[PDB]
């Protein structure tokens, strides 16, 4: 069974996610306004991104460990799985209906053709897209979706991290909760070879945040996109 | 690298 810390590290991480994933994107009235008409859609989605950031930091705080890890770390952790986590969590909005990001109103439905309207390519898109279809015919648990952002967040490989071995450690509480939820609370069917499959996100999130990468350092460099962007999504993408 | 918003977001 899920031990008492078990149970705890996931309650911990469902609240967390509740408090920082409003399902009404009710904040959504506050960015700039899409325009489909250059890179229209740049400004919307610059600060949608930048509100993201922002809620992916709030979930990470809460992360059971995150707490013990030094300032340095955090700040290694986020800044390289910050675009991941997005993505991540973006499957909740995500509708294999009409393959769109789908936000509540029509004023906030994400197609392919909004995406390449803030400067990136098929090159990414595509890619993203067979992701976002991977990751929810996987039919995760919300247990399971947050304890693989957590996973995502925490993980001892990123460049830079200094305390390897206590990320690592933090990690493998998370992995070894996610392990035994599969187990005791996920039914076969669903449940068969899942583990490897999450896993599985967490390697194409990588190729993702390596062409994400390429993409926004071009679109960056820039100076009238860049004037675009926000100073957070700046601070954490990069400023040229 | 200097980071004082995330460093301030993550307080
Ligand atoms: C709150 C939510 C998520 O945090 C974010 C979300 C959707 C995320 C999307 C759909 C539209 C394109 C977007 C924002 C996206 C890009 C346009 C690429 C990054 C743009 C830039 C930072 C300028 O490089 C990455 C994640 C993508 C909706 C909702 O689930």
């Amino acid at each position: 069974k899920l031990s008492e810390e078990q149970q705890h590290i996931i309650a911990i991480l469902l609240d967390a996610h509740h408090k920082t994933y409003d399902p009404t994107y009710a904040d959504f009235r506050d960015f700039r306004p899409p325009v489909r008409m250059p890179l229209s859609m740049l400004p919307h989605l610059a600060d949608l991104v930048s509100y993201s950031i922002q809620k992916v930091i709030g979930f990470a705080k809460m992360i059971p460990g995150f707490r013990d890890l030094t300032s340095d770390d955090q700040i290694v952790l986020l800044k390289s799985s910050a675009i991941e986590v997005i993505m991540l969590r973006s499957n909740q909005s995500f509708t294999m209906d009409d393959m769109s990001w789908d936000c509540g109103s029509q004023d906030y439905k994400y197609d392919v053709t909004d995406v390449s309207k803030a400067g990136h390519t098929l090159e990414l898109i595509e890619p993203l897209i067979k992701f976002q279809v991977g990751l929810k015919k996987l039919n995760l648990h919300e247990e399971e979706h947050v304890l693989l952002m957590a996973i995502c967040i925490v993980s001892p490989d990123r460049p830079g991290v200094q305390d390897a071995k206590l990320v690592e450690a933090i990690q493998d509480r998370l992995s070894n909760t996610l392990q035994t939820y599969i187990r005791c609370r996920h039914p076969p069917p669903g449940s068969h070879q899942l583990y490897a499959k999450m896993i599985q996100k967490l390697a194409d999130l990588r190729s993702l945040n390596e062409e994400h990468s390429k993409q926004y350092r071009s679109l960056s460099f820039q100076p009238e996109n860049s004037m675009k962007l926000t100073p957070l999504v700046l601070e954490v993408f990069g400023n040229e | 690298k200097n980071h004082p918003m995330l460093m301030n977001l993550l307080k």
